């Protein structure tokens, strides 16, 4: 019920069958990361908590390979650093200009955790359009702005296993995946207000704030 | 570093650990005892320092001992 | 550019499906297990688009109602699938490959061919109604790289003549043809 | 000992087979009762003397998957086990389907029966890419005829497995063609995967575990069954085995599909079944091998390298389709290249952060390579992109984006270079007015 | 106790707060964890009113914003009453664990499915 596993000198004893995360956690080493979450299930669709696992050619996501017993889990070798980096390069240019005007200045949790992570130049030219998306009306109690939404389906998965309205669905593929409904209707539950609070990007927003 | 092994081995009883950081030194003195620590160390052969630039203090009321003096 | 666009235009949840269709559907639903029972959603939805063209909101509304499920989730599902058109379409749906092989084999003119005959932009449908254009990706049959398919079935190795007779044929006569001669080799 | 022409006296036949009785003329449905009664494990034990590997992409050990199906606490009551199909074949090139399932499913239904004995599968399901509406019905008819008289389905050739086959359709997505989003898609949800360290094997494929194989390496099992696994090792490498088939396409002389031996010339293939180049063997500019998603092998390493997996493997092309795509020497490899990028735009799932706006990003950049609008560095830059895309994702539908990029800095960038100087003053001098001005890429 | 450098009468009067940060929602990211935090309380009639002429928020409080940013709880309070005025303790609250499969994506017979 307990197992060892070395995070980079750091040992550490957590539960069997458990989360990396909850191991790098429970350790005290900052592992960055967008679409995990703590009461909602794994998606693995951020992409962002690579660390460098022995016997694995790839570096795994942390958030649900699961704790093998007596790993060796390195979150400093320069393969991880610079292909987070690489990741953050890649969820960053097709994010539009709102950092003035996005609600979330200080609390933009992509916009935190990039200058320590990132890279500067964001590869473009005037011929070069990155993509735009239909904003959608969610409620009048939400404000929202779908131009922003890095995908990480913290709102899904809160809408359909905590909220238990399943009304904010995904849709598409591509560049075309919009998360709401294309039915444009409102969402009207109860504890609706806290995906403002969850959505880490300043996507959804508070309307009256 | 080296340098500072020196001063270590030379005065142990009144210093206590140095610390070394990017170019520069600091030593480490128990407070009751700093008048024989600068008697040497301004003034010995081998440490003929003899020009003070600054005394001043810096509070970090975490500890029991609140005020560092440097 | 695959979108996700409203439900306003006189699509607004007032349709159904018919007699035949439902003890099909059953059919379908009987090849999956009693508890955890979905997967027949992609076929049925198949049969509604066979039943009515341009699957709208309001077949899909029924099939979530009839399957026991919440909507979003059959909008997540046809989402997704090319199959699924939404906008209404032609009588003949005309699907031109223009992927690598067929690229490479000439289909690039054969698409030439097709806006001279119907003078439409590959994304738009007929003013007749009578076609609708879409390129389209690869088919799996690389086999003669100038086809096509049209609305259910490939029409192998298409010279431009070929083609354009098709297009006057598939007005009225139909064409059941895999290619003009049988062979593959 | 060279490889050659296959020899006649080989595992399909198109031609006369489409029956249910002139399969079993052809030597199908021909020892069953004695392959079922005979145990799994001498199933495990002749497949993996076979040497078979996977046709699917992944080139792998096909009994290794398939005893890694069988845990020992499999006897332990964790529910109804049963097998997909991948029948779904989405490449630009794979023509393997309107060989197989139009032209031979009785192979292939047997096959399903022993490959679920080896499983303990309770059932299968057949995942056609449901696109193929004029093949759909062709199949489920074939398996309603031994459905219907008794040879498959609870008595199966005097089986003591209840054992059904159910047909699905897959509606327009390459990415279906991967296992583990085609388990979410027979979950009745979206195309999406799952990631990859819950392995399929015991996760729960729709609930329970099952396994994913393709409709190629189960519509030889069978027949090697039947046979030998010193007959299909006989062939190509000392770890290659047997005859795959190929589908060949592309510019060249005679377009053409064939089932031959692993591990022959290039040049041979081309020049003795398909007609050859057109244009001949001094008019190619560049080979695509195995897959679409291969690195280009150039006009003089396609000349003698092999068509096995490990050799050319080492010649950096995993060959995990076999479907060889040939160009003239007057064609732009520009063009086919920008195509895939286009093409993995339309079937990139949207889980993936990276693989969605690295896709995105190859397209923008390959409009302007065909264009000629970059800098020499950009080709640099493109590389570095592709890198970036080059073990980060959840299926490896972006390592799939990503190696034909990873394929054209490779072996290439003279063309490059000669397009970008067709003008000068690259990001040129613009200003926005209302919508861009003084270029654009295609809308 | 006198207080030998604090010349307001503070330390009779106001209720102090020792209080770990707390772990914000909003933002994933957990380095407001690592302080403890000191807070003088607007227990006041003073309490920030509004301004009249510009409309600024003139306060009354000589302390209004002033946090420290101590290390230990118990070396917070060894220095809240050495100098010596009147506290209140916050204990904060941790996460709990909760394993995760990511294999959560399985059933029996049973109504309800999800994404
Ligand atoms: C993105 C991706 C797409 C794939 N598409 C197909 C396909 O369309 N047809 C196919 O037969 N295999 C496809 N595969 C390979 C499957 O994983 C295949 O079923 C697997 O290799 C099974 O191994 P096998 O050949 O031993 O059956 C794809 C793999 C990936 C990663
Ligand atoms: S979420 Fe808004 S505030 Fe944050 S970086 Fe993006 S645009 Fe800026
Ligand atoms: S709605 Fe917000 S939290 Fe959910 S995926 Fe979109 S941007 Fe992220
Ligand atoms: S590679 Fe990623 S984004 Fe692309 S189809 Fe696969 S899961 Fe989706
Ligand atoms: S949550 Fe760990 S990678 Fe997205
Ligand atoms: S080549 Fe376009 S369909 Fe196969």
């Amino acid at each position: 019920a307990e197992i060892e596993l070395t995070i980079d000198g750091h040992k550490v004893s957590i539960e069997a069958g458990s989360a990396l995360i909850q191991a790098c956690e429970k350790a005290g080493v900052t592992v960055p990361r967008y679409c995990y979450h703590d009461k909602l299930a794994i998606a693995g669709n951020c992409r962002m908590c690579l660390v460098d696992v022995e016997r694995a050619p790839k570096p795994v996501a942390s958030c649900a390979y699961p704790v093998a017993p007596g790993m060796v889990v390195r979150t400093d070798t320069e393969r991880v650093k610079q292909a987070r980096e690489n990741v953050m390069e890649m969820m960053l240019q097709n994010h539009p200009l709102d950092c003035p005007v996005c609600d979330q200045g200080g609390e933009c949790d992509l916009q935190d955790q990039s200058m320590r992570y990132g890279r500067d130049r964001g590869r473009f030219t005037e011929i070069t359009g990155k993509r735009s998306t239909e904003d959608k009306n969610i409620g009048p109690l939400v404000k929202t702005s779908m131009n922003r939404c890095i995908h990480c389906t913290r709102c899904v998965r809160f809408a359909n296993d905590i909220a238990g309205a399943p009304e904010l669905g995904s849709s598409g593929r591509g560049n075309d995946m919009q998360i709401g409904t294309y039915l444009e209707k409102n969402l009207n539950t109860e504890l609706s207000g806290n995906v403002i609070d969850l959505c880490p990007v300043g996507a959804l927003t508070n309307k009256p704030y | 570093h080296q340098y500072a092994k020196y001063i270590m081995a030379a005065l142990p009883k009144y210093i206590q650990g140095f610390s070394v950081w990017k170019d520069e030194l600091t030593l480490h003195v128990a407070p009751s005892a700093v008048i024989p620590v600068t008697t040497f160390l301004r003034d010995n052969t081998s440490t003929q320092y003899k020009s003070i630039i600054d005394i001043t203090a810096v509070d970090y009321p975490s500890r029991e001992n609140r005020f560092e003096v440097v | 550019s695959v979108h996700r666009n409203t439900e306003n235009n006189n699509p607004s949840i007032p349709f159904e499906f018919s007699p035949e269709n439902m003890k099909r559907a059953e059919e379908v639903i009987a090849k999956y297990p009693p508890q955890y029972k979905k997967a027949a959603v992609m076929p049925l939805l198949d049969i509604g688009q066979r039943q009515l063209g341009y699957t709208s909101i309001s077949v899909m509304n029924y099939v979530a109602k009839l399957l026991e499920m919440p909507p979003m989730r059959v909008y997540e599902v046809a989402t997704f699938y090319t199959m699924y058109n939404r906008t209404p379409m032609g009588r003949y749906h005309l699907q031109i490959c223009t992927t690598t092989p067929c690229q490479l084999c000439g289909s690039d003119g054969i698409m030439e061919a097709v806006q001279n005959t119907l003078n439409i932009k590959p994304g738009e449908t007929t003013k007749d109604n009578l076609f609708t254009l879409s390129e389209v990706e690869c088919l799996g049959a690389c086999v003669n790289a100038p086809m096509m398919a049209i609305n259910d079935d490939y029409y192998e190795d298409l010279t431009p003549e070929g083609t354009v007779k098709l297009l006057e044929d598939c007005k009225a006569g139909k064409m059941p043809t895999p290619g003009p001669e049988n062979h593959v080799r | 000992g060279l490889k050659d022409q296959d020899r006649i006296f080989q595992n399909l036949y198109d031609n006369y087979g489409w029956d249910l009785a002139s399969a079993r003329k052809q030597g199908d449905w021909y020892k069953t009762k004695e392959l079922i009664l005979k145990g799994d494990t001498w199933i495990i034990d002749e497949i993996k003397k076979s040497g078979l590997r996977g046709r699917g992409g992944a080139g792998f050990p096909s009994g290794l998957k398939w005893s890694f199906m069988n845990p020992p606490g499999w006897e332990k009551n964790e529910g109804p086990r049963y097998l997909v199909v991948n029948a779904d074949e989405g490449e630009p090139g794979t023509c393997k389907d309107r060989e197989i399932m139009r032209k031979d499913p009785h192979k292939l239904v047997e096959g399903c029966l022993l490959a679920g004995r080896a499983m303990n599968a309770t059932a299968a399901y057949i995942y056609i890419r449901g696109e193929f509406y004029n093949e759909a019905a062709v199949l489920q008819t074939a398996i309603n005829e031994a459905y219907a008289a008794g040879l498959i389905g609870k008595d199966a050739c005097g089986s003591g497995y209840d054992f059904d086959v159910y047909i699905h359709r897959g509606m327009g997505a390459y990415v279906c063609g991967e296992e583990t989003s085609l388990i979410e898609s027979l979950e009745g949800k979206a195309g999406k995967p799952r990631l990859k360290p819950p392995f399929p094997a015991g996760v729960g494929l729709f609930g329970r575990p099952s396994t994913v194989t393709n409709v190629e390496t189960v519509a030889v099992a069978p027949t090697i069954l039947r046979r030998g696994g010193d007959w299909f090792a006989s062939f190509g490498r000392e770890r290659n085995s047997g005859t795959k088939l190929f589908c060949i396409s592309g510019n060249v002389n005679e377009p053409c599909t064939v089932e031959e031996e692993m591990s022959i010339p290039l040049r041979e293939l081309l020049e003795k079944h398909c007609g050859g180049i057109k244009g001949g063997w001094d008019n190619l500019l560049g080979v695509i091998p195995g897959g679409c998603s291969v690195p280009i092998l150039p006009k003089n390493i396609c000349e003698d390298v092999l068509m096995d997996f490990d050799a050319l493997k080492d010649v950096q092309s995993g060959l995990g389709t076999a479907a060889v795509i040939v160009i003239n020497k007057q064609q732009d490899v520009i063009r086919a290249i920008q195509r895939f990028a286009a093409f993995y735009k339309h079937e990139s799932c949207g889980q993936c952060t990276p693989c969605r706006e690295g896709t995105t990003w190859l397209l923008k950049a390959m409009d302007r390579f065909r264009t000629g609008q970059a800098k020499e560095r950009e080709i640099d830059m493109l590389y570095e992109l592709t890198k970036d895309i080059e073990g980060h994702t959840i299926c490896a539908l972006g390592d799939a984006a990503a190696w034909p990029i990873q394929g054209l800095i490779r072996n290439f960038r003279p063309e490059m270079e000669t397009r970008m100087k067709k003008f000068h003053d690259e990001v040129g001098a613009v200003s926005v007015g209302g919508w861009m001005k003084d270029a654009r890429v295609e809308k | 106790e006198i207080v030998s450098g604090a010349p307001a009468e503070l330390s009779r009067n106001r209720v102090v707060r020792i209080y770990q940060q707390a772990k914000p929602a909003t933002q994933s990211g957990e380095y407001g964890t690592f302080a403890w935090r000191l807070d003088w309380d607007i227990v006041d009639v003073a309490n920030r009113w509004e301004n009249d002429l510009i409309g600024w928020q003139s306060s009354g409080d000589y302390m209004q914003a002033t946090q420290m940013k101590f290390t230990s709880k118990e070396s917070a309070i060894k220095f809240a009453n050495k100098q010596g005025w009147d506290f209140y303790i916050q204990e904060p609250h941790h996460r709990k664990f909760r394993v995760k499969q990511y294999a959560n994506n399985f059933v029996h017979s049973y109504g309800k499915l999800k994404h």
